[PDB]
């Protein structure tokens, strides 16, 4: 039981190592939503230049 | 002599109870189970 309780504290120390990681994904997750926004108004753009030709 | 007779007799049954008072098997059975259930885990900034 001391062995296993061990081991849950090593995994908990290594889970909050990985607690960087998710602060990148959410800053990659908001940079994702920039960019479809900001691309399908370029994508609208041409399309409504399109429409008008 | 009753009295004597009483009070050796009364003096051996205090020193029989005292002696089945301490007779007994202590027992050690509480092992690390309950420390394998207090996996303390950080909260995720979602």
């Amino acid at each position: 039981g001391f062995e296993e309780a061990i081991t849950l504290e090593e995994r908990a120390q290594k889970s909050a190592e990985a607690q960087i990681m998710l602060f990148q994904a959410k800053r990659e997750n908001v940079q994702f939503q920039l960019e479809a926004a900001y691309r399908a108004r370029l994508h609208h753009v041409n399309n409504e230049i399109k429409k008008r030709l | 002599p009753w009295i004597m007779v009483f009070l050796v007799s009364m003096a051996l049954l205090w020193a029989i109870m005292t002696m089945v008072f301490f007779l007994y098997q202590p027992r050690s059975v509480s092992s690390a189970k309950g420390f394998s259930d207090r996996t303390v885990y950080l909260n995720w900034k979602w």
